[PDB]
């Protein structure tokens, strides 16, 4: 029973039940089975683990564990005590449970226990009972893994989550080490690539890991994560993951855009790609971008440009890469006759921003434009300064009217200063 | 690094 | 009476319903009067502004305009049409008339004709009608003025709305000539100042400007206005605007952040400044505020955190003392590095002290009880954040993706 979808994972403002109704909908179009419930920022699933959840957010959580199984997605719901936890205190492991037995009770079969991204070492208390850090998880998730009746899906996502992250290295690490070997054969364990945000996922590091964790690890997989940097968006394919993978895994579940609407492309084409066991990242856009146009006034064209403009954490699209090599090149070589030309060309390709932001505003989707909008406006405001500046650097021949005749001209604010300074 | 503190 | 309060008039996600309604329970409690509702994005409102509201929506707007005065503050519904209107055309007027009656029945009693940002010249059949473009917009308002029965607010935005957007000065601009002279002596004009983003409105100004319309206008304030940078918030205190603006203006109607939890300072300054020193009004809307952020009840964020997010997001023109200081620090050090007196080491260790303090307040903040004021504001105090903890480490020394395209392009830019 191979697990797939989409992990709600991320830091931020998390998704409200009406989101995560229309989320398993859409799963099930598509054929998908399985939601993580683990988003960072809503407090009882990490900031406040100990602190049981209140009648009415009791009353939603059932709700929403109902229409996962009227929707026949598999719902896992995770718990972060890596923060402050005392693993060798009874009192501590106790609350865990009491904790874990309530959720139990609103329909939750399936389970998960982080410990991503914890000060690696202990209090004074713990350094005793238990050897090493390793060894204390490991003790608490399989005594709670006993507790629950040995649950059906269960994962365990390591401190040491992906290749950057082991000391010294994946192979010969003693936290990496301790896990295979002690950790019960019922557990899962959630892996994230080589680095935290995966270009690429070789089919060799992955056998290479399956070595030391003794099974096919889970991936959390963020190629589509867009909450480390404000400016950006990722509607790009499903991309630099060998369609080879899927015999080797236990499963992907994606880590997505924290702005609902934009997660469209990448998950559609994390389906494609779970069919087919190549398969095609040009072409499974192609079939998203269509079947996602029907949702909206705005072209296909439009679409096309846009998931360009916004494309992939180490990757913009064919048009967003050209528009960038065209301005370099323009702004490069100032002063026979091709740059008049290259400039009219590229004052048109600025206008098809605008173009396409103006027929977004006007569509009749709202969920969608509202989702979006500050990235889009972000994008087309600065296309429209790039085009009046290639303008002004053209028009120069016979003015020497400086480039500035408003503060959307100084642009970013206190961190803009301070990220300018920075090499 | 993903977070902390 | 004279008219302060608060205009959603921004571009993108507009606010809710039940954020609305708490606007109108501190607009009271502030002791301020109005709610001018012109949300740029909110469809019905300016894009698809003929259609009229749908049953449930019906129902909704409603509820909103009972609330409003539930909580005795004025509100005023504007309309944006001047995008795509035909203005002589006896189907689109009436369709105007249609839309505007049916707000009415919902209780409402004030209204808005709203002509900003809207290309100056009309199609060959009014430029046959109307013999200016001033012309055509003032013709329209005074009909849906009269239409209406001549009411008690009635409020109309300029396509010339400050002083750079006026042909080709204000004083002797075709456009305010024609407004000031023919627009009704019962309807108000709105004015943002020198600028879009006035950085001050002085008095001067004031009198040029009403000399023109012959009216003293109401203020449009975008001080606060956050929806052109994607990286900007604004929590610093109402400043620029002198308390003798007062006797010359109808009205301060500002347009605030567009996270309706960051308007806090926004509000409750401009609402202080009403009954003046910028620095005493914000210690005295940040004490306030600090009660909103609790700690979550458990059955198992200072004040000086707080004036440490105000001055790192502040106002448009001007950082805050704390941000200003850690950015000066840093480039004495960045200028410095050459030098490994050794006055730096002494230095560079309370710069990394101050950095410090940007990671506690993020930490702190995201503990606190009220999740509605932590979501709006979050990636904002995150972003602070990691670029802290690189300037903090690279100061120690002594994202090649970053922004995405957008920053891409903005490294090319020379204005940077
Ligand atoms: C680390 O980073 C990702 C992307 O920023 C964040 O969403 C996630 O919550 C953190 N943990 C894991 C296992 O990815
Ligand atoms: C122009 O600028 C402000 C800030 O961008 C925008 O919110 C507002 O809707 C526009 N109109 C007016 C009258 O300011």
């Amino acid at each position: 029973h191979f697990l797939c979808g989409v992990v709600e994972g991320f830091y931020g403002r998390p998704w409200v039940m009406e989101q995560r109704k229309e989320l398993f909908r859409r799963l099930q179009k598509w054929e998908l089975n399985t939601y993580l419930y683990a988003p960072k920022d809503d407090y009882k699933h990490r900031m406040f683990w100990r602190e049981m959840y209140s009648v009415e957010e009791a009353e939603q959580l059932m709700t929403l564990i109902s229409a996962a199984r009227e929707y026949e997605i598999e719902f896992i719901y995770a718990i972060s005590p890596g923060l402050d936890i005392t693993f060798s205190n009874p009192k501590e492991v106790s609350t865990l449970k009491r904790k874990l037995d309530q959720v139990s009770q609103f329909g939750c079969r399936s389970f998960a226990l982080l410990f991503d991204n914890i000060d690696h070492n202990m209090c004074a208390a713990d350094k005793e009972v238990f050897s090493s850090f390793a060894h204390a998880q490991v003790s608490i998730t399989n005594e709670i893994y006993q507790y629950l009746g040995e649950p059906e899906t269960f994962l365990f996502c390591p401190t040491e989550y992906c290749g950057t992250f082991c000391y010294p290295n994946v192979s010969q690490s003693p936290y990496l080490r301790t896990v295979g070997e002690k950790l019960l054969p019922g557990i899962e364990v959630l892996w994230t690539g080589p680095k935290v945000v995966s270009k690429e996922i070789p089919v060799e590091s992955i056998e290479e890991v399956s070595k030391i964790i003794k099974r096919a690890p889970v991936i959390w997989d963020n190629i589509h994560a867009n909450d480390y940097d404000q400016k950006r968006l990722f509607l790009g394919p499903y991309k630099g993951r060998s369609t080879e993978l899927i015999p080797r895994l236990k499963g992907v579940l994606t880590n997505p855009n924290c702005e609902f609407e934009a997660n469209y492309v990448a998950i559609h084409t994390l389906a494609t790609w779970y069919k087919s066991n190549l398969y095609s990242p040009q072409m499974a856009l192609k079939l998203a971008l269509t079947e996602w146009l029907q949702e909206f006034s705005v072209t296909l064209e439009d679409l096309q440009l846009l998931a360009d403009l916004f494309y992939l954490p180490y990757e913009h699209g064919p048009k967003g890469a050209q528009m960038l090599r065209e301005f370099q090149w323009l702004r490069a070589n100032s002063s026979i006759e091709e740059w008049r030309s290259r400039a009219a060309k590229f004052e048109e390709m600025c206008g098809l921003v605008m173009g396409m932001f103006t027929r977004l505003s006007n569509c009749a989707n709202r969920t969608i434009l509202y989702d979006m909008y500050s990235y889009v406006w972000d994008i087309k405001s600065i296309m429209s300064m790039v085009k009046s500046f290639v303008q002004w650097l053209g028009c120069r021949s016979h003015s020497s009217a400086q480039f500035l005749i408003e503060p959307w001209a100084f642009r970013g604010g206190l961190a803009g200063e301070f990220q300018r300074l920075l090499p | 690094t993903s977070t902390s503190l």
